[PDB]
C-alpha cells in the first residue's frame, strides 16, 4: 500500500490518544467523548456548560498551551435534537499540535461566548449567530456580520433553501432597490447522485 | 548576560528570571494545594511544576535553563507560569474534578447519522 | 422540560423586555422617518411597528420571545446607527408587490397555489 | 404639575388627544383593558404620551400598574410634591 | 532556518553618523528613487498594440464554448449529459430524444454563458470531445440574452472555429 | 534590447544595476510556442499482475475514529507532542 495510499502516522496517533486521556481525566465534569481520527486528529466532545472551563484550560495549561484559536464553526445536523454542533479548532504552537473541541446546542439554548478565552472568537461566533442562529451569551457586540441588514432567517441552516426567500432588483417606480419573493427563471436542478451500493463497510451502522 | 531583547514584541526582558520562576512556582503550588488530592489536575500540575522548579534550582545559567526547560525564551516560560497560576485560581472556583454534569443524548455524537 | 434560559425566567420578565423594546421602537420611528427621509407618515411607521409586534403575539415560550426581543434590538441598532439604507427600512412595506389573492376563487383563477 | 386638578385635566387631555379611546367613555375611573377595550401596547403608548406631556421617565414596574386615569394621576401626584 | 528582518544596530562612529546625516540633509535615498524612476523612463515599455497585437495564449486556453463534429459532418454529442452533471455552475441544460434515424442526439443543448465559470469541466468530462471550450475570448455582447447560447449558436461556434479547435486539441491531447 | 549604448549606459547608471543581463522583456531565450508531442509515463498501478485493487484501496483503509473515552497510578503528565525544537538561525543570510 505504498504509492497511492496515505501513510499512517502511528506516533502522532499514540501521542494524541494519550493527551486525550489526559484532558478527559483532568476535566471529567464536562468531557463526554474523546476520539482520534485515522488521520490523527484529536476531538474532545464536551458538555456546553463547560465551553469556558475547557477552553481556558487548553489555552493556559502548561502541557497544552493551545494559544491559537484557528477556527470556530457550527454544523447544522437536523436529525439531532441539539441540531447545532459548535466546533473549536485550536493550535498549540508550543507543542506543534492541533485539537478539536466539539459541543452542541439547539436553537434556544445559549452557548457561553468564548471571547474571554480567545478574542479571535469575537467575529466567529458572531458569524455563528448570522448563519445558524445560535445565540452567544455575554458577547461584546453580537449582531449580523455577513448577511444583508434586513435579512430574515439563518442561511446555513439546512432547512433554509439554497436561494433565499427574497431577491432584490431596482424598481424605478419607487426609485429604490426592493425585495420581492424569489422566482428563478431556471430552477436549481437537484441531482440525486448517491449510489445504492454501500461504499465503505467500515462505517456500516447496525440495523434495527 | 543581560539579553538585549526577547525577540517577541511586548515581552520584555526579565532581569532576574530564576527568582521570578521560583516565586511563581511556589505560588502555583501554594494555590494548587487547595485542590483535593484525588483530582488529576492537582497531581499532573504538581508533577510538572515540581519538575520545572527542580530544573530551575539545578541551573544557574539562563540560556542552559532555556534549553532544558524546553519552552523557548525564559520570559515566555515566566509568562506560562503566570498563565498556569491564573488557570489554577480559576480551576479552584470551577471545580472540574466533579463527575459529568449531564450525559449527552443517545445519538448525540453519532457520525455519520 | 428543565431548560437553560436566555434572559427571562418566565413570561413576565419576557413581556417586560417586549414592552421596553416596543417603547424604544415607538420613540425611534419619527427619527427614522426624518433621517431616512421616508415618504410614509410617522403614524404609518408606528402602525407597521404595531403590526410587527402583533405578528409574534401568539408565542408563549420565554426563550423564543427573548430571541425575538434580541433580534428586535438588533434591527433597532441597525436602524438608529445608519447601517440600513432607506431601502432596508422600506422593505417592511412590501410596496412593489402586487396584492395576493385571499379568497378561494381568486386563488383558483390565478393558479395552483392553495 | 402644581395642582391636582390641573394634572387630572392634563391626563384627560392627553387621553382625549389619543384617538383610539372613545371620548364618551373617557372618565377618570375608566379602565383601559376591560372597560375601554385597548391592547396592552395601547396602554404602553398612553404611558409614553404621559412621558411626553409630564416630562419624566416612568419605568416598567410602575407603568404596568397604571390601568386607569386615576392610577396615573395618583402616580404623578406620588412622584411629585402636591 | 529563519532570519531577522530589520535587526541591524547601526554604527555610532563619526563616519557612519556623518553618512546618515548626509543622507538626511542631502537626500541620498530620494535621489536613488529618482534614479530608479529615471531608469524606467528610458526602458522600452511592455505595451503591446492591441487590437493589432495580441496577448500570448496557450492551446489549453478556455474561452468560448463550441459543439464539435466528427470529420464527416456528424456532430459528436451523443446526448449523454455528463457535461451537465459535472457542470459546477449548472450552466448546461440538455434535453434529448432519438432523431429520425435512431441516433442518440440532443434537441436542447443550452449553455448560459453568464452562469459559466469557464473552468472546462465539460470538455474534460465529455467522452467524445463534443463540447470544447475554444480559444475565442473576444465575444462581448451588448445584451444579456445574447450570452444565452442554444445548440444552434454552439454548433455555429464549432463550425466557425473548428480549424483552430482541432489544431489546439491536436497540440494538447497527449497531456489529457 | 534595441537600446543604443548611450541610453543603455544612462539607464544602467540611473538604476545602479546592470539591466541588460536581466531584461524584463522577453526575447528569443524563451521556449518555442510549438513543442514536440510528449510521451507521458504511466503510474505504478499500470501493471498486469500483482495489481489487485484490494491491496491498494486507500479509501477502504479509512477506519472510523478510535473512541478513546466515552460516557457510554503515578502516571506521567503528557503533552500533545514533544515540545517544538528551537529554530536555528540561517547560515545563508541571517541579517546578522
Ligand atoms: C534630446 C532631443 C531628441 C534627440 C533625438 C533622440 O534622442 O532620439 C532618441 C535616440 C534613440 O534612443 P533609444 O531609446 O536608445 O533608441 C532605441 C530605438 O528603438 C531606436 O529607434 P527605432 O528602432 O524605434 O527607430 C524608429 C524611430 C527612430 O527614432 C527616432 O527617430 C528618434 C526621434 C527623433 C526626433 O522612429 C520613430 O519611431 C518615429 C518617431 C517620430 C516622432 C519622434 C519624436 C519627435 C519629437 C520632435 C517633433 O536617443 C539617442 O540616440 C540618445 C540621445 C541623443 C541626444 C543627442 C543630443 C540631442
Ligand atoms: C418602520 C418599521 C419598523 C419595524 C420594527 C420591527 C420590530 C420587530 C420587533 C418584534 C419583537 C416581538 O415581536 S416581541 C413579541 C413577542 N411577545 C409574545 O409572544 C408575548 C405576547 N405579547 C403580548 O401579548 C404583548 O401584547 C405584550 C405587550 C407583551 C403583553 O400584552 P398582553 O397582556 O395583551
Ligand atoms: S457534450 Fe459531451 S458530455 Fe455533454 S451530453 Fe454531449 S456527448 Fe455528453
Ligand atoms: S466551463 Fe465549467 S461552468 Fe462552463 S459550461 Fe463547462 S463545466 Fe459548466
Amino acid at each position: 500500500t505504498r504509492p497511492t495510499v496515505r501513510p499512517r502516522n502511528d506516533v502522532a496517533h499514540k501521542q494524541l490518544s494519550a493527551f486525550g486521556e489526559y484532558v478527559a481525566e483532568i476535566l471529567p465534569k464536562y468531557v463526554q467523548q474523546v476520539q482520534v481520527s485515522c488521520f490523527s486528529e484529536l476531538e474532545i466532545c464536551i458538555h456546553p456548560d463547560g465551553v469556558i472551563p475547557v477552553l481556558t484550560f487548553l489555552r493556559d495549561h502548561s502541557n497544552a498551551q493551545f494559544k491559537s484559536l484557528a477556527d470556530l464553526t457550527a454544523v447544522d445536523i437536523p436529525t439531532r435534537q441539539n441540531r447545532f454542533e459548535i466546533v473549536y479548532n485550536l493550535l498549540s504552537l508550543r507543542f506543534n499540535s492541533r485539537i478539536r473541541v466539539k459541543t452542541y446546542t439547539d436553537e434556544l439554548t445559549p452557548v457561553e461566548s468564548s471571547v474571554s478565552v480567545y478574542k479571535a472568537a469575537n467575529w466567529y461566533e458572531r458569524e455563528i449567530w448570522d448563519m445558524f442562529g445560535v445565540f452567544f451569551a455575554n458577547h461584546p457586540d453580537l449582531r449580523r456580520i455577513l448577511t444583508d441588514y434586513g435579512f430574515e432567517g439563518h442561511p446555513f441552516r439546512k432547512d433554509f433553501p439554497l436561494s433565499g426567500y427574497v431577491e432584490l432588483r431596482y424598481d424605478d417606480e419607487v426609485k429604490r432597490v426592493v425585495a420581492e419573493p424569489v422566482e428563478l427563471a431556471q430552477e436549481f436542478r437537484k441531482f440525486d447522485l448517491n449510489s445504492p451500493w454501500e461504499a465503505f463497510p467500515a462505517y456500516r451502522q447496525p440495523p434495527e | 548576560l543581560l539579553k538585549k531583547t526577547t525577540g517577541l514584541v511586548g515581552l520584555a526582558v526579565c532581569e532576574t528570571p530564576h527568582e521570578r520562576l521560583k516565586i511563581l512556582y511556589t505560588k502555583i503550588l501554594d494555590v494548587l494545594g487547595h485542590i483535593p488530592k484525588n483530582a488529576a489536575y492537582r497531581k499532573y500540575t504538581e508533577q510538572i511544576t515540581n519538575e520545572k522548579l527542580s530544573i530551575v534550582k539545578a541551573e544557574p545559567d539562563v540560556k542552559k535553563l532555556e534549553e532544558q526547560l524546553q519552552g523557548g525564551q525564559i520570559e515566555e516560560v515566566i509568562l506560562q507560569a503566570e498563565n498556569e497560576l491564573s488557570l489554577a485560581r480559576k480551576m479552584i472556583q470551577w471545580k472540574p474534578w466533579e463527575p459529568l454534569v449531564e450525559e449527552p443524548p443517545a445519538s448525540q455524537w453519532k457520525w455519520p447519522i | 422540560t428543565s431548560v437553560k434560559p436566555i434572559f427571562s425566567r418566565d413570561m413576565n420578565e419576557a413581556k417586560r423586555r417586549v414592552r421596553e423594546l416596543y417603547r424604544a421602537w415607538y420613540r425611534e420611528v419619527p427619527n427614522t422617518v426624518h433621517l431616512f427621509q421616508l415618504d410614509i407618515s410617522v403614524k404609518q411607521g408606528r402602525d407597521k411597528v404595531r403590526e410587527m409586534f402583533k405578528k409574534n403575539a401568539h408565542v408563549t415560550d420565554p426563550r423564543v420571545v427573548d430571541l425575538l426581543v434580541i433580534k428586535g434590538k438588533m434591527e433597532l441598532e441597525e436602524t438608529i446607527n445608519v447601517w440600513k439604507q432607506r431601502t432596508h427600512v422600506m422593505r417592511f412595506f412590501h410596496e412593489t408587490e402586487a396584492p395576493r389573492p385571499k379568497d378561494f376563487l381568486s386563488k383558483f383563477y390565478v393558479g395552483h397555489d392553495p | 404639575p402644581l395642582t391636582l386638578e390641573g394634572i387630572k385635566d392634563r391626563v384627560l387631555y392627553v387621553l382625549k388627544l389619543y384617538d383610539k379611546i372613545d371620548p364618551e367613555k373617557l372618565s377618570v375611573n375608566s379602565h383601559f383593558m376591560k372597560d375601554l377595550g385597548l391592547d396592552s401596547l395601547d396602554q404602553v403608548e398612553i404611558i409614553m404620551a404621559m412621558e411626553d406631556e409630564f416630562g419624566f421617565e416612568i419605568p416598567d414596574i410602575d407603568a404596568e400598574k397604571l390601568m386607569c386615569p386615576q392610577e396615573i394621576v395618583d402616580y404623578i401626584a406620588d412622584k411629585k410634591d402636591v | 532556518t529563519y532570519k531577522y528582518v530589520n535587526l541591524r544596530e547601526p554604527s555610532m562612529d563619526m563616519k557612519s553618523v556623518t553618512d546618515r546625516a548626509a543622507q538626511t540633509l542631502l537626500w541620498t535615498e530620494l535621489i536613488r528613487g529618482l534614479g530608479m524612476t529615471l531608469s524606467y523612463l528610458f526602458r522600452e515599455p511592455a505595451t503591446i498594440n492591441y487590437p493589432f497585437e495580441k496577448g500570448p495564449l496557450s492551446p489549453r486556453f478556455r474561452g468560448e464554448h463550441a459543439l464539435r463534429r466528427y470529420p464527416s459532418g456528424e456532430e459528436r454529442c451523443i446526448a449523454c449529459k455528463l457535461c451537465e452533471a459535472v457542470c459546477p455552475a449548472q450552466a448546461i441544460t440538455i434535453e434529448a430524444e432519438p432523431r429520425a434515424d435512431g441516433s442518440r442526439r440532443t434537441t436542447r443543448y443550452d449553455i448560459d454563458m453568464t452562469k459559466c465559470i469557464y473552468c472546462g469541466f465539460c470538455q474534460e468530462a465529455c467522452p467524445v470531445d463534443a463540447i470544447v471550450e475554444g480559444p475565442n475570448f473576444e465575444f462581448s455582447t451588448e445584451t444579456h440574452e445574447e450570452l444565452l447560447y442554444n445548440k444552434e449558436k454552439l454548433l455555429n461556434n464549432g463550425d466557425k472555429w473548428e480549424a483552430e479547435i482541432a489544431a489546439n486539441i491536436q497540440a494538447d491531447y497527449l497531456y489529457r | 534590447a534595441s537600446a543604443t549604448r548611450l541610453i543603455q549606459g544612462l539607464r544602467n547608471w540611473a538604476s545602479g544595476r546592470d539591466l541588460q543581463a536581466k531584461l524584463q522583456l522577453r526575447y528569443q531565450e524563451i521556449s518555442k510556442r510549438t513543442q514536440p508531442p510528449p510521451k507521458l509515463p504511466v503510474g505504478p498501478s499500470h501493471r498486469l499482475s500483482n495489481n489487485y485493487y484490494c491491496a491498494r484501496d486507500g479509501r477502504r483503509e479509512a477506519m472510523p475514529p478510535s473512541i478513546v473515552m466515552s460516557s457510554q497510578s503515578e502516571k506521567k503528565a503528557v503533552s500533545p507532542a514533544p515540545p517544538i525544537k528551537r529554530w536555528e538561525l540561517s547560515q545563508d543570510e541571517p541579517y546578522l
